[PDB]
RNA sequence: GGGAACUUUACCAGAUCCGGACAGGAUGAGGAUUGACAGAUUGAGUGUUCUUUCUCGAUUCCCUGAAUGGUGGUGCAUGGCCGCUUUUGGUCGGUGGAGUGAUUUGUUUGGUUGAUUCCGUCAACGGACGAGAUCCAAGCUGCCCAGUAGAAUUCAGAAUAAUUCUUCUCUGCGGGAUUCCUUUGUAAUUGCACAAGGUGAAAUUUUGGGCAACAGCAGGUCUGUGAUGCUCCUCAAUGUUCUGGGCGACACGCGCACUACAAUGUCAGUGAGAACAAGAAAAACGACAACCUACUUGAUCAAAAGAGUGGGGAAACCCCGUCACAUAGACUCACUUGGGACCGAGGAUUGCAAUUAUUGGUCGCGCAACGAGGAAUGUCUCGUAGGCGCAGCUCAUCAAACUGUGCCGAUUACGUCCC
């Protein structure tokens, strides 16, 4: 329910370095984390995807830390 | 007793010799010709006796125990057998 | 039943699947495989 | 003489390490082999005090091991078994199997 | 099959036990074991190889006929290896040897050790920490911890990158504990890519 | 890992032994010696011992020094291991800043979280541990797979043996879970999030565990261990004895901890009858099978027993009690058709020996308390407590113990800080 800085860290270096993740699906946006990201377990990519899809959804609202190269 | 003569001259052609320690008869040795045995208590006795004297190389582990003669011990070994080519362990490899 | 590392015939000694570990203690005695799961 | 195959160890990716790969020396090859899955998983559970001594929060280790069984069957190969399992070197503690039956 | 795992246990067990014993100087990393048919080999892993072997040949034979002696196998069936093993420094097992000779060489704590720390740490270990226990300046049930880099102590995760040996080291007026942990440069060993916390992203 | 006897055994009463390594030394013509029948000696057909001769083949025995051995002490000299502080979320450093300094900041108001967990703010910035995460088992699921798993079907047969498969089981590696939609919800321009609801086997660290920092505690262990420092013992020994016998376990209703039994008409007591479970175990070498269990005899006469056959190296096994039974069963305003304690008589059993080993063994004692428990006290919230029971561990014999599996299955809070 709360994430490490971990998952947040990870998750914003996706965010910052892949914009193949866009729709608010949990489910495609998690089927181009685990191709893309070694954490050598589910759960960090579970977390992951589940809180790099909050990042991009958020994004549509206005900026968020780790700003994009737009 | 003889017994006591072949134990030493069993060191050769077999050099390392294990005993596990109980207090009872037996033996693993005497082996490549007859394979008979002896009572370890009195083995227990002899190895102590020259073991003051520096012939042998202890080892322990667990209930066994792991004797190596030393140089002094190959040559004694030897003279006291009175036969004396030198121990197996240097004699080929 | 004296058992196998020790004199001991003490601290009770597993007779379970006939190993007998006890004398020093299956603990300090291992690498028999067992691991520390659950 | 259809002739089976007791694989037993425990070690992860021994009985892996064999049975599925070293199998296709037989598998692929000349001999016709019938595969089974493996027999179920045992696990040989030892609990002992923690403590030396006498004192303690009352507390337990759990030991454990897994032993893990492969049947893996065949038809008759003559002399050509000796060869089968000979061809394949690569594991350890896993296990050789001569049986008949049928 | 039960209990000819077991049998391969208590066997194991004991040529572990045994080597420690009579391996020592000859920096003994440890043992790894297989046998098929009417060959009992058992490799040694060791540091210090030449003295496994030996001048003509008594060292590796000596310690090969007690094995054909113990088990009872008739003679021939066994033989012996020895592997040199590499980064002599990595392995903790070898380097409590270092320690034990060490303070036997009278040498003072710290300065014993954090050698050590170096050595490891230089070969490309990750961390350590060496421990020294015992009565060291006598009197006083006095413990000392000397650490490097770093290193993970908790979950299961440890016991892969964590390979580590406690072994006493018998003075004068007492005993003096000696333990050392270590690291694995988490690259090539075991290399799962391991330690969970460590997530990439190809990129 | 305390469930015993002699063993284990430390304690007691006696008796044997060298284990006493090493030689640097006074009798090497019936040898200081080793072992001995009888006879006595003694508790002992035990040779220690005394006689009697021989059996003696030197390694032993005598004298010195050393020594070895030990459940000897000291856990307050010590390693290692263990518990505990410590169920929580804590700890540490480099460079920088403040302070003469001990020290401090980082490590924080605030919000949230089991979480020094997050976000935000920030004289701190960047890093190390602990948390988390890796792990292990349980739950739904994919692939492989069945002759040491088990279903479908047709064909014939009693009572109105061929076929194809993976539903059920097997297991290695994988899928799945995530805060994902929704609620204008609570809170809130951010954020981190929370809730009621949805989907799903699972809905909020999914569930139960294992692990687990940094400092400490004169915490426990010298009875685990050729793991160890002293310094006590060293041969009519604190050593050893399948050494002999005794204790560790005794009866002042003594005081105390934990457990099993239970007194009801809610199985309630008991007699029969119907169903159905699961983790687990099973074995022998320096010899020519010693472990379990199914079947059927023991059965023209109890029970437990005895004995013979039969395969299992473990996927040889599945009929456990709780319950169900109105089977029209028997009790029946009571210390009682409910305590099983105390009890003396037979008898079967493991085995060196049981003088209570123990028991679907009988069958006598019942009239020994006992009749919801004084203050005081224990531990948990969902397949849970409770109830029930089964193997395992010790184990030649014995579970009211612990370890684990499964069956029956609950009311109360979904809270507060009052203790």
């Amino acid at each position: 329910k709360i994430r490490t800085k971990t998952v947040k860290r990870a998750s914003r270096q996706v965010v910052e370095k892949y914009y193949s993740k866009l729709n608010f699906d949990f489910y495609q946006n998690k089927r181009v984390v685990m191709d893309v990201t070694i954490a050598e377990s589910k759960k960090l990519k579970n977390k992951i995807a589940g809180y790099a899809t909050h990042i991009m959804k958020r994004l549509a609202r206005g900026p968020v830390r780790g700003i994009s190269l737009k | 007793k003889p017994s006591r003569d072949n134990v030493y001259r069993f060191f050769f052609t077999e050099g390392v010799i294990a005993c596990k320690k109980d207090r009872m008869g037996t033996w693993t040795g005497t082996l490549g010709g007859n394979t008979f045995t002896v009572p370890c208590i009195q083995v227990m006795q002899l190895m102590r006796s020259l073991k003051s004297r520096n012939l042998i190389k202890e080892q322990y582990a667990w209930r066994h125990y792991y004797w190596t003669l030393n140089d002094e011990g190959i040559a004694y070994m030897r003279s006291y057998l009175h036969l004396a080519p030198s121990a197996m362990p240097n004699t080929q490899k | 039943r004296c058992c196998v590392i020790c004199s001991n015939q003490k601290a009770l000694i597993r007779k379970y699947e006939l190993n007998v570990c006890r004398q020093c203690f299956r603990e300090n005695a291992e690498h028999i495989g067992f691991t520390k799961l659950r | 003489q259809t002739v089976r195959l007791t694989i037993t160890s425990r070690n992860a990716k021994a009985v892996e390490s064999v049975t599925s790969q070293l199998l296709t020396r037989a598998r692929d090859e000349k001999v016709t082999i019938h595969g089974p899955v493996r027999l179920p998983t045992r696990t040989l559970k030892i609990t002992t005090r923690k403590t030396p001594c006498g004192n303690g929060t009352n507390t337990w280790d759990t030991f454990e091991l897994k032993i893990y069984k492969r049947i893996i069957d065949l038809h008759a190969p003559t002399e050509q078994v000796k060869k089968i399992t000979s061809f394949t070197m690569e594991s350890g503690v896993d296990v050789s199997i001569t049986i008949l039956d049928r | 099959k039960k209990r000819m795992i077991v049998r391969d246990g208590v066997f194991y067990a004991e040529l572990f036990e045994f080597l420690k014993r009579e391996l020592a100087e000859e920096g003994f990393s440890g043992v790894s074991y297989h046998i098929t048919t009417l060959r009992t080999e058992i490799v040694i892993k060791a540091t210090k190889t030449r003295e496994v072997l030996g001048v003509n040949g008594r060292r590796i034979r000596e310690l090969t006929a007690c094995i054909q002696q113990r088990f009872n196998y008739k003679e021939g069936k066994l033989q012996l290896y020895v592997e040199r093993v590499e980064v002599r420094g990595l392995s903790a097992m070898a380097q409590v040897e270092s320690l034990r000779f060490k303070l036997l060489s009278n040498l003072q704590v710290r300065r014993a050790a954090m050698g050590i720390i170096r050595y490891v740490m230089e070969s490309g270990a990750k961390g350590c920490e060496v421990t020294v226990g015992g009565k060291i300046k006598g009197q006083r049930a006095k413990s000392m911890t000397f650490r490097d880099g770093y290193m993970i102590k908790s979950g299961t995760a440890h016991k892969s990158f964590v390979d580590s040996a406690c072994r006493h080291c018998y003075m004068r007026a007492g005993c003096i504990g000696v333990k050392v942990k270590i690291m694995l440069p988490s690259d090539s060993t075991g290399r799962n890519g391991p330690s969970e916390p460590l997530p990439d992203v190809i990129t």
